[PDB]
DNA sequence: TGCCGGACCCGAGCATCCGGATCCCCTGGAGAATCCCGGTGCCGAGGCCGCTCAATTGGTCGTAGACAGCTCTAGCACCGCTTAAACGCACGTACGCGCTGTCCCCCGCGTTTTAACCGCCAAGGGGATTACTCCCTAGTCTCCAGGCACGTGTCACATATATACATCCTGTTCCAGTGCCG
DNA sequence: CGGCACTGGAACAGGATGTATATATGTGACACGTGCCTGGAGACTAGGGAGTAATCCCCTTGGCGGTTAAAACGCGGGGGACAGCGCGTACGTGCGTTTAAGCGGTGCTAGAGCTGTCTACGACCAATTGAGCGGCCTCGGCACCGGGATTCTCCAGGGGATCCGGATGCTCGGGTCCGGCA
């Protein structure tokens, strides 16, 4: 069963906490290495990214939308 | 809801059609009207067997059609579907001309 | 007694009939009257040479054996109007 | 009436009606095949036309036009050409 | 006193005029001397390619259901025959359209 | 005894010296003028046997070069041509 | 007894061998005859040609400061007259080389 | 530090000394028993006249640089730098061969 | 005298000096061999077409006056090698 | 016989499991375009006849080219050196490559227009044809002079080498935006 | 919120290296003088290809009306083109290294190339005829028309699936069960 996808993007994007926010090649390299059907909730976990942006839980470093990097938030 | 169809199929339908079909695509009678006009430009009251335009129209978009596929050939090797004109010069360049 | 334009009676109806027949599927707009100029210059490039054999041929008529002499000189060999 | 204009209008029907008896012709299909011929005929005699200039020979013999035919003719095409112009040479020198 | 006149043709057993083409030859301002053989072998080659080019264009034909050969049918025997369409890349023909090519990168989903 | 060959080179130097006293040439140079004189001879003279031939022709003059040459050379070089050749045959024909 | 030998490049006040080219004519057979006025009229204008194919060489040489002509000043006499680039595209020239020619893409910036 | 130029500094100062320079690139020896060998595909015992051999080395490079050059423009309007040989194959194929 | 593998008698490096006289910037390692295949189709036609010029010249030497027959049959045309 | 604490059973917490909201997916409804089957009327194609003109036979004869022979020449083959380039690989970076966000442009479906096409008709412009006659040029004769071969020498030019500048990349300093504390 | 430490980002200096130049030195292949002859030229003749006169007819161009399917514009919206980000690899470049082409010398010959011979085969002309060409006819295959079969193609919608939030129930701790205790 498992997780709803907040929880696995979030551990994706702290795993490593670079310095420039983790793009979302390397988020969904991070998901494929744990394992994740990405290949299908695609459109599934780019939506949830979304949300956690919208919720502010989430900031989005360079891109606007799914292009760019993605950090946490402030505190 | 009306029936209408996506882009581009009717496009493809269009495609596999004039593949078949092997006949002339502009009205003729604007043809002789450019024949005539570009032929007076080297030598006024020049008269036509028909038969002359008709060749002329056959090499005419004859070329056209091979200038297409190429165009075409161009516009997908550039990562594409749609043709721009840097499709018919770079055309026109490799054919030397 | 002078012809002012007939290249814009090309139809881009016509054009793109002959796109879908040359196999191009989306066109842009400003695609029309470029290759109007194109085959515009080819047509003075036949009919330039076939003027110079009309009037080499000593005639006010223009024949297809002519035109045939003027595609072919380019090479463009079209079977069906020599004879 | 008018003068006499020849074709192989003839010719060709008769190598038709030996390949294919049961279909027809069009007059459209059949200039462009004299156009064909024509064209064609010219393209190998000019061809033998320079060979007569580059070996520097008075007479036409078959021998350079069989290497025209190697010239012009794509592969098989050639061979099998040469082939049947050879076999109709000795018939023709056996009259 | 002189014997029954056969052809060339005859001689050689074909159906092209070998007389039409060496006169054609002789009067093409292409040597002054021609070879008896030659005029024979060129009549025999072009009725080689004028047999193929028929019979590859009347079998088009029957596979459209016409026993009349239009140029469409010679548009298809030129181009769907490599030796054929290379040996005439340059030539062009009248109402005999195109072959029908679609790439498959135009294809939809 | 060796076999003489006609070459334009001496023509070629001649002309070059009518342009430009000044200035010399390599024998490869002159191989490749040698090459253009005999590419274009050979050009315009297949092309006006062929204007011959569509007319019935059987005698060349000065009127079918210039024609084939107007077909051949675009631009003003043909106007130039057909001026200087009408200069020199008028002349000639003075002569 | 009989006229001085006066030679018709002179007559037409040329310098191309007239006789040669008439020669070289008949030698080609383009026709059973020719009219006087032909190989004149052929001459002069390849003296024309001639001249002007020198004079770019010796524009290009007077830019390349040597004083013999090399195929190097050849090529780069003929290739920027892109209307013998028209008329001579399809000629190759040996160890002319090419136009220096590089793209603003591959230029940085 | 050693020093080491930037890419494509080095590649377009050879571009310019090749530009400018008009001999022959490959070694003739090589070029000439490859001629050598495709010739005996065709007939054994033959000779070759030198001249014949240059002229086959400065057409067939003069052949291949004007193919690298319109492939170089093709490669120009599919918006890349680095060439790949299907680029080649549409010049062939759009050139006729 | 019997040879084998002139395949690779042209050089990458050659090529790389025909892409920079090209102008070529970047170059694939793919390019070579496909350019490769090119050339021996070129020089397969045009050495054919020339030993079938020297056994009907009846020589068992070629001559670059074939070279001159072999280039002109498709107008590609060369100066300066006996023409 | 009432009284007070121990334990437990009742309320709270919070996790937990689906309730419904919502996004994607597969297959059927709908529509329509297109192939297949005659029907009809038609118009060019094939067959025939008559008529011509050039293929043919026959002869001659001259010369084009195949062969025989002699010569002599670059190609071919080997070899000894011999440095220029070929190869090769290793770090580095930047360019293809690929995903996504956005936007508006052009395929599609409509209304409106309009001139192309039929087709019908005349006029007449010039092409095409035969004939006539002669200007010129191929063929022949005899004769000469510049072109090619060949020799010979000699300066335009490559190469060498030492100077002088262009430029390319990269370290270094000045300066503004951000981040985190005051 | 401000202010300064931290960090990025641009301009510039400078060096190293290629790029370009100046001149010294063979140099051999350009460049130019001559022997000869064989093709260029002068003249004569033939005689015919071709320039022009005449014709006529026929094929080209224009005009008139009508119509209709093509074409032209509005909307419009979605999908492809483009923008942008980020990355990973595959040459770029920059060394060492192997070889191998190249240059120069020697020795050979097959075979190209030039010339005598002759001889057979093609050009040229009298006779002629029969096969090939032009016109017409008739017809039968074929193009347009009409109707249904067929098949593709696009959206509607119910089902799978998933996730935030109430339900819920078992768990986790405190008034009420429960029994000794005074």
């Amino acid at each position: 069963s498992g997780p709803p996808v907040s929880e696995l993007i979030t551990k994706a994007v702290a795993a490593s906490k670079e310095r420039s926010g983790v793009s979302l090649a390397a988020l969904k390299k991070a998901l494929a290495a744990a394992g994740y059907d990405v290949e299908k909730n695609n459109s599934r976990i780019k939506l949830g990214l979304k949300s956690l942006v919208s919720k502010g839980t989430l900031v989005q470093t360079k891109g606007t939308g799914a292009s760019g990097s993605f950090k946490l938030n402030k505190k | 809801k009306p029936h209408r169809y996506r882009p581009g199929t009717v496009a493809l339908r269009e495609i596999r059609r004039y593949q078949k079909s092997t006949e002339l695509l502009i009205r003729k009678l604007p043809f002789q009207r450019l024949v005539r006009e570009i032929a007076q430009d080297f030598k006024t009251d020049l008269r036509f067997q028909s038969s002359a335009v008709m060749a002329l129209q056959e090499a005419s978009e004859a070329y056209l059609v091979g200038l297409f596929e190429d165009t075409n050939l161009a516009a997908i090797h550039a990562k594409r579907v749609t043709i721009m004109p840097k499709d018919i010069q770079l055309a026109r360049r490799i054919r030397g001309e | 007694k002078v012809l002012r334009d007939n290249i814009q009676g090309i139809t881009k109806p016509a054009i793109r009939r002959l796109a879908r027949r040359g196999g191009v599927k989306r066109i842009s707009g400003l695609i029309y009257e470029e290759t109007r100029g194109v085959l515009k210059v080819f047509l003075e490039n036949v009919i330039r040479d076939a003027v110079t054999y009309t009037e080499h041929a000593k005639r006010k008529t223009v024949t297809a054996m002519d035109v045939v002499y003027a595609l072919k000189r380019q090479g463009r060999t079209l079977y069906g109007f020599g004879g | 009436k008018r003068s006499r204009k020849e074709s192989y209008s003839v010719y060709v029907y008769k190598v038709l009606k030996q390949v294919h008896p049961d279909t027809g012709i069009s007059s459209k299909a059949m200039g462009i095949m004299n156009s064909f011929v024509n064209d064609i005929f010219e393209r190998i005699a000019g061809e033998a036309s320079r060979l007569a200039h580059y070996n520097k020979r008075s007479t036409i013999t078959s021998r350079e036009i069989q290497t025209a035919v190697r010239l012009l003719l794509p592969g098989e095409l050639a061979k099998h050409a040469v082939s049947e112009g050879t076999k109709a040479v000795t018939k023709y020198t056996s009259a | 006193a002189r014997a029954k006149a056969k052809t060339r043709s005859s001689r050689a057993g074909l159906q092209f005029p070998v007389g039409r083409v060496h006169r054609l030859l002789r009067k093409g301002n292409y040597s002054e001397r021609v070879g008896a053989g030659a005029p024979v072998y060129l009549a025999a080659v072009l009725e080689y390619l004028t047999a193929e080019i028929l019979e590859l264009a009347g079998n088009a034909a029957r596979d459209n259901k016409k026993t009349r050969i239009i140029p469409r049918h010679l548009q298809l025997a030129i181009r769907n025959d490599e030796e054929l369409n290379k040996l005439l890349g340059r030539v062009t023909i009248a109402q005999g359209g195109v072959l029908p090519n679609i790439q498959a990168v135009l294809l939809p989903k």
